[PDB]
C-alpha cells in the first residue's frame, strides 16, 4: 500500500489555474466551532491514497504531467534545429 | 457520501491487558459497507489492523491480533467491537477507523471512508 | 493520434462454446479512448460488440452478444479481454479489436483507431 501519495477532498475553496495549495490545516466543515481540533463539523482535507498494484484501473495510480507553453514572442527555450542573408526577399524564421 | 465518523474515549492502561476501539458514524455515507481500523507506529507507516462487515459474517483479523483481538459488530447498536487480549507492542499506536464498501470480497484492497480515532495508550 | 493495438487469442470454438480474448494497447493518444471490438459478421458490416470504459466505469452489450459476451480489461498487463459464456454457433466471423479514441461514445460509427481481425469458426 503506497500511502505516500495523498490527495485532498475536503477543501473549502477552489483553486485558480496553476495555483498551488500546500496548507494542511484541519478543515472546519460546519457550524460547531472546532478551534483547530478535528471533530464535529471538521475534517482533515488531506487523504492518503490507497495505492496497491492489486487495484482497479480507475483506482490505480496515474502519473500526470502538465506542460503550459506560451507560443508568443521573446526567446523560447525549445526549438529542435541558418546563416542570415542581408538584402534579398527571403523567408525568415528568427526564434519562432 | 461524506461522513463525520465520530470517535470518543481513551485513556492510559497497562501492558498485557485489554481494551476496545471506538468508531461511530455520524454522517451520510455511500452505502452499507465494511468497517475496520488502521494503526500507525511512531516513525512507521500506517498499517492495516482489522476488517469486518455490517453483519459480522466475515472475520478478517491480523496475525498480530489473532486469537487475542476479537472484532464483532452489534445485534442492534450498529457498532463493530475489536476486543483485545494479551496486548503486544505493535498494537499500541494511533488508530484510525477504517471503512470499506463491498459485499463479496474479491480482494480487501478498495477503501472508501475514514474517520476520527480514540486515544488509547498502553503503558505501566 | 498514433495508437498501436495488440490483440491475440481465438481458436476453434463450438456451438455453446466461449472465447477469452485479449487486446493490449500501446502508443500515445490524443485522449484515453475506449477499447473494444468491432466485429463484422462474415460478409456483413462492422458491428460494435462490447465496449469497456478505460476507467472501467462503463460496460456495454448488444442483443446479438447479450448473455454470451463480456469485455474486461486486465489490471496487470493492460490487455482487455473478450471473455464470454456459451457463445452461439453463428459467430463464424473475423473480429476486429477497434479503438474509439474518445472518452464517451455518443455514436459508435466514427471509430478513430482500429485493430486486427480475429477469425474464429464455430463448429465441432
Amino acid at each position: 500500500g503506497n500511502y505516500n501519495y495523498r490527495y485532498r477532498l475536503f477543501r473549502k475553496s477552489n483553486l485558480k489555474p496553476f495555483e498551488r495549495d500546500i496548507s494542511t490545516e484541519i478543515y472546519q466543515a460546519g457550524n460547531k466551532p472546532c478551534n483547530g481540533v478535528a471533530g464535529v463539523n471538521c475534517y482533515f482535507p488531506l487523504q492518503s491514497y490507497g495505492f496497491r498494484p492489486t487495484y482497479g484501473v480507475g483506482h490505480q495510480p496515474y502519473r500526470v504531467v502538465v506542460l503550459s507553453f506560451e507560443l508568443l514572442h521573446a526567446p523560447a527555450t525549445v526549438c529542435g534545429p541558418t546563416n542570415l542573408v542581408k538584402n534579398k526577399c527571403v523567408n525568415f524564421n528568427f526564434n519562432g | 457520501s461524506a461522513v463525520q465518523l465520530q470517535a470518543s474515549g481513551g485513556g492510559f492502561v497497562q501492558p498485557g491487558g485489554s481494551l476496545r476501539l471506538s468508531c461511530a458514524a455520524s454522517g451520510w455515507a455511500e452505502t452499507f459497507g465494511h468497517m475496520g481500523w488502521f494503526r500507525q507506529a511512531p516513525g512507521k507507516e500506517r498499517e492495516f489492523v482489522s476488517a469486518i462487515d455490517w453483519w459480522d459474517t466475515v472475520h478478517y483479523y491480523a496475525d498480530s491480533v489473532k486469537g487475542r483481538f476479537t472484532i464483532s459488530r452489534d445485534n442492534s447498536k450498529n457498532t463493530v467491537y475489536l476486543q483485545m487480549n494479551s496486548l503486544r507492542a505493535e498494537d499500541t499506536a494511533t488508530y484510525y477507523c477504517a471503512y470499506w464498501d463491498m459485499d463479496y470480497l474479491q480482494n480487501s484492497i478498495p477503501v472508501d471512508y475514514w474517520g476520527q480515532g480514540t486515544q488509547v495508550t498502553v503503558s505501566s
